[PDB]
RNA sequence: CGGGACCGAGGACCGCGCUCUGCAAGGAUGCUGGCGUAAUGGUCACCAGCGACCCGUCUUGAAACACGGACCAAGGAGUCAAGGUUUUGCGCGAGUGUUUGGGUGUAAAACCCGCACGCGUAAUGAAAGUGAACGUAGGUGAGAGCUUCGGCGCAUCAUCGAC
RNA sequence: AAAGGGAAGCGCUUGUGACCAGACUUGCGCCCGGCGGAUCAUCCGGUGUUCUCACCGGUGCACUCCGCCGGGCUCAGGCCAG
């Protein structure tokens, strides 16, 4: 017998979506080549909020998004593995170049109204494989009822 | 045909898992049924009982599923069933359903001969 | 077949929704030559050899 | 559904004052900030508005109309005058109208 | 576009009507499925690029998929009759299938399944008679 | 410009004549959300029993 | 330098090497005989050597006591509804919810329609009532990722401020 | 058919008797000899395709291809063993 203190820990993190989006499950295949086959540690970021659920990925918006692109950030290209939202509290949207899993109608006509542009997560790999000049965003995660009953 | 060149067929045991007290009582069907009660004898597995299963009992991955000719049983209900082993003659060998007609069967043997498929069953209805 | 697309505008409250993919061809993703010519050389094969 | 159950599995091992007759119609006052004014007006105009092409006109907004009784003062409103008709607003809301060159007109 | 290959891969990869799943293995009963195995490799009807052999009366009959009429189901495929020597078939078959990049890896497959079909079209010897064994089947 | 798909008579022969292809034939192929709904709806029909 | 036992996993090549025409060097080959069938193998019955309390259930710390079990077939026990809460998937998103109702129908299905309304979008106070930007929506230290390599700094945490 | 000197029943492993499932019967490749045929190579035209690959129709005039039968050789073949 073998004495062990300690126990070998299995795994506490996704390895896999629960999702079942046909759509979701190529871009995972996509950017687990990409993460295999690249030094840059934003694919490997990627797959992980691929990954993630919807709790685990909070709404961006816009307001946020220009927030963010402030003080020499005004061209990179922001990336956000999740739902961009539109803001009406923003009356003038600006010029900007966002990649993200899907756009409400509203702020992807803003983006659009305003000149810039809208990508996908694969339009994203294409255009950045190495994910250069970009700005990785996130929304608030504690920002739910729950959270706040906790 | 000849089935293909595999490693040699290992089962780690032959024997069946027999449920305990099934020999001495009738109403207990044979199969293998985990004892749960906190003082049994075979659950705290004392020696000279009856051994209960285990994954460690598992057969060679290469080797399951394998009749001891080398081949895997498919099962088939018609010709058509029985020409998707076209490729798999050295792996897989052709079984008759129970509840084919004689006509058929007699048509399936001879496509079976015709494709060099094993017919586990060929003797059947005969 | 003319007739669809009256129908699919007169749905109030609905739009044809936007896929999350833009490019279904994972294939022609992967093999394209913007992915291609900024990856690592492969580390190794499909099969690998036994070393002792 | 049952399949999916547990039990399948488990299968084999088992203050103040009181105020009689409320109405809350009387009490019926929504509110909105200031931020969200603009949002009430329609889309298109509310784009030329606050692109520019619109130097002459003032827009008139009723709170009414849209549910709201009074106009309350979170927020920043651009420099663009607006008439405001509204049952209530608080000190803040009608300064901040006044700042960027409104008015606040009172209703019932 | 929204429609690919991969897709139709991922939309069928677990139940079509071409699946035969048994305890020891899954096949298929797809016409474009070389040696009748479930996976993207041999899934003809998910494959833009595809082949697939069926017997003729003498000879096999090769369907190969047309990429440009994927949409045109009656002149989608490209069907040719091999009726002469098994090594003109074979060389045919592997040249339609590896010399313009037309899935090369198949070609393996392709050339093992025309000479199945073949071989088994060649007449069949009369089987030697059971011999009866032991006592009570003897006796 | 949009894709067009052709039309047939009574005959089985093409008439000469395209028809633009919908934009609803473009819209993404979900079968989870297809398994979802048909399994709400399959029970809409459905009369009640009971002992 | 002998004598003996058990084992032969892998399956084109690649490597480390050596005594270098080759090899005992990243896992057994070569030669030969008998038989080609119940001979090997398997199942059942029985003898033999060794091993082996009758099951639940209950009790406490545990046994013992106690209680149930003549045998067999068929039933036979954590379900449904309402309302919460956390997590998973999905649609839409500062909105969301067609199905009380109306239209329509191939007629309890499916499809379509919208006013009100519910929840959310503002809180606090017993109430009258009042009602959320000094600042690129603040300062400091961390912080993934990005960077023009000077820094910019998501989420989140600690702390000092502002309303 | 079998066992039984104050219980039977069960586990491991032989043995005996009874009864059985497989496996095997030959395949493939060369060298000769004898038959039956020309869907051998090249060229021309048409057609289809993956646009360079095929099929079809004329051309083979038998040292070239494809089947069948007699011989010989190599290799691979079942069970237990030295």
């Amino acid at each position: 017998g073998i004495d062990l203190r300690w126990k070998h820990v299995r795994s506490s993190h996704r390895k896999a979506p629960k999702s079942d989006n046909v759509y979701l499950k190529l871009l995972v295949k996509l950017y687990r080549f990409l993460a295999r086959r690249t030094e840059a540690p934003f694919n490997k970021v990627v797959l992980r909020r691929l990954f993630m659920s919807r709790i685990n990925r909070p709404p961006v918006s816009l307001s946020r998004i220009a927030r963010n692109l402030k003080n020499g950030n005004e061209k990179k290209t922001v990336v956000v593995v999740a739902t961009v939202t539109d803001d009406n509290r923003l009356l003038q949207v600006p010029k900007m170049e966002v990649a993200a899993l899907r756009f409400t109608a509203k702020a992807r006509a803003r983006i659009e109204a305003a000149g810039g542009r809208t990508l996908t997560l694969d339009q994203l790999a294409l255009e950045k494989p190495t994910g250069a000049n970009t700005l990785l965003l996130r929304g608030p995660k504690n920002a739910r009822e729950a959270v706040k009953h906790f | 045909v000849a089935a293909k060149k595999h490693v040699p067929i290992v089962k780690k045991r032959t024997k069946r898992f027999m449920r305990h007290q099934s020999d001495r009582f009738k109403c207990l069907d044979s199969a293998w049924r985990k004892p749960k009660g906190i003082d049994n004898r075979v659950r705290r597995r004392f020696k000279g009982n009856l051994a209960m299963p285990s994954i460690g009992y598992g057969s060679n991955k290469k080797t399951k599923h394998m009749m001891p000719s080398g081949h895997k049983a498919f099962l088939v209900h018609n010709v058509k069933d029985v020409e998707l082993l076209l490729m798999h003659n050295r792996t897989y060998a052709a079984e008759i359903a129970h509840n084919v007609s004689s006509r058929k069967r007699i048509d399936i043997i001879t496509r079976a001969k015709q494709l060099g498929v094993k017919v586990t069953n060929a003797k059947a209805k005969v | 077949i003319k007739q669809l697309d009256a129908v699919y505008e007169s749905k109030k409250g609905f739009f044809l929704p936007a896929n999350i993919v833009s490019q279904a061809d994972l294939s022609r993703l992967i093999n394209s030559t913007e992915i291609q010519s900024v990856l690592r050389a492969p580390k190794g094969e499909a099969r690998t050899k036994r070393a002792c | 559904p049952t399949r999916f159950s547990k039990t399948r599995k488990h299968r084999g091992h088992v203050v103040g004052m009181r105020h009689f007759h409320l109405l809350r119609n009387h009490y019926w006052r929504p509110s909105i900030n200031i931020d969200k004014l603009w949002s009430l007006v329609p889309s298109d105009v509310r784009e030329q508005y606050l692109s520019g092409q619109k130097k002459d006109t003032a827009p008139v907004i009723d709170l009414l109309s849209h549910g709201y009784a009074k106009l309350l003062g979170k927020g920043r409103l651009p420099e663009i005058p607006v008439v405001v008709r509204a049952r209530y607003v608080s000190a803040e809301a009608e300064r901040k109208v006044k700042e960027a060159g409104g008015v606040v007109e009172l209703v019932a | 576009s929204n429609v690919s290959a991969d897709l139709i891969w991922e939309v069928s990869r677990n139940y079509n009507s071409f699946l035969v799943k048994q305890r020891t293995g899954t096949f298929s009963r797809d016409a474009l499925n070389l040696t009748n195995q479930h996976s993207r490799k041999h899934a003809g009807f998910v494959n833009d690029k595809a082949l697939g052999i069926v017997p003729a009366e003498k000879g096999v009959k090769v369907i190969a998929k047309k990429v440009k009429a994927a949409n045109k189901p009656a002149s989608s495929l490209y069907t040719v009759t091999y009726k002469s020597t098994a090594r003109k078939a074979y060389k045919a078959i592997a040249s339609q299938a590896a010399k313009h990049g037309y899935r090369a890896d198949l070609r393996q497959a392709a050339v093992a399944r025309a000479s199945a079909i073949l071989r088994s079209q060649r007449p069949v010897k009369p089987e030697p008679p059971k011999k009866l064994r032991g006592a009570a089947a003897r006796r | 410009s949009r894709p067009t798909v052709t039309v047939f008579g009574a005959d089985g022969k093409p008439t000469g004549a395209t028809e633009v292809l919908p934009k609803v034939f473009s819209a993404p192929i979900r079968p989870d959300i297809v398994k979802h709904v048909h399994t709400g709806m399959a029970k809409n029909k459905r009369q009640p029993y009971a002992v």
